[PDB]
């Protein structure tokens, strides 16, 4: 479940993988990974 | 810029190009020497001098 738009861009243009110690999460999908699709969701159907 | 009496262009093509990628550099040429050295000869008996 990514972003859906991005708030301001990216300058820099270098490889990431050597630089994951700065980050918490990091995952790397080679292309179009078909898991990002799926969205399900709780709710909350009506109050009495 | 201009070498000798003619003008050429002068280019480095690691941040065009190249970065950020995981293919070197292919100007990053490599030499190759083979050495050779003689481990117990022995100096005639006229050489053998301080």
């Amino acid at each position: 479940r990514p972003a859906i738009l991005p708030s301001g861009q990216i300058l820099s243009n270098i490889e990431v993988h050597s630089h994951r110690a700065l980050f918490d999460i990091f995952k790397r999908f080679r292309s179009d990974d078909n898991n990002l699709y799926g969205a399900e969701f709780d709710a909350l159907l009506g109050t009495y | 810029v201009v070498v000798g009496d003619r003008l050429v262009f002068l280019e480095a093509l690691e941040k065009r190009v190249y970065q950020a990628t995981q293919v070197p550099y292919p100007l990053v040429g490599n030499l190759d020497v083979t050495f050779v050295m003689p481990l117990g000869v022995f100096k005639p008996a006229a050489d053998r001098y301080a």
